[PDB]
């Protein structure tokens, strides 16, 4: 029920991310990465690092 | 400091199959006050409608776009509600 | 020096790709311009830490 | 990497104010991709006379403006422009 208004353009180190969420019914569709400190980071779903991160089976989608 | 305004913000739902739109143009990441991008779609509510907003489609929201942090209404309307 | 930048490259540029740098500071968007192996000029924010650590490198020179 | 689409420098003119350098328009080209200046970005709005007869000497009075939808909307202020050698 949340949407993203600014994309994180840098690459997020994998050691910080524990999971991800999807916010696609938004004006700026985004993949939301959740970090170790419970920080939600908005990223562009078309970026390759975002896609290569989601393909990781140790990086789960979180309900 | 690259995480200043990259956090998600609460948005409202509709019943007409359009994108989700937030209350106003301002959202807070942690302690930082952030502003929506220009032209970003939003709802412009009265103080009455904000206190009487429910999880049910009962309120008619004015739709607008963000200009300098202000939700300028565009004249169209939708039913908005908060997700449970 | 007669050029200015209008959009910053926000991602981090791998050092192995860059051959040098220029400075464009008398601009509305002051920028450090990195030159890559294929002669591409890439605009970056001068306050970013990676950009500054690249300039501190004595093996990465300012280009006339 | 399509992230290099519009991260290239653009040609700008010099002035005599001690102010920032300003481009001839709000549009710039990197490789084959057309890029647009950020909104409100400062620019010069010249007539074709001033553009074809512009020189490296401070001789032309340019209309100064800001970028709106890729267009240099004049703000009423003026400057002396010349192309840097």
């Amino acid at each position: 029920s949340t949407c993203c208004l600014k994309y994180y353009e840098k690459v997020l180190p994998r050691r910080l991310v524990v999971g991800y969420r999807k916010a696609l019914n938004c004006h700026l569709p985004a993949i939301i990465f959740v970090t170790k400190r419970n920080r939600e980071v908005c990223t562009n779903p078309n970026d390759d690092w975002v896609q290569e991160y989601i393909k990781d089976p140790n990086l789960p989608l979180l309900p | 400091e690259d995480f200043k305004c990259t956090c998600p913000a609460p948005h409202l739902n509709n019943t007409n199959g359009t994108v989700m739109k937030p209350i106003g143009c301002y959202y807070t990441c942690n302690v930082t006050r952030c502003t929506a991008p220009d032209t970003y779609p939003c709802y412009n509510l009265t103080e009455h409608q904000a206190k009487n907003l429910t999880t049910s489609p009962t309120t008619l929201c004015a739709v607008g776009n963000c200009d300098h942090g202000i939700c300028v209404p565009n004249g169209t309307k939708e039913l908005c509600f908060k997700a449970p």
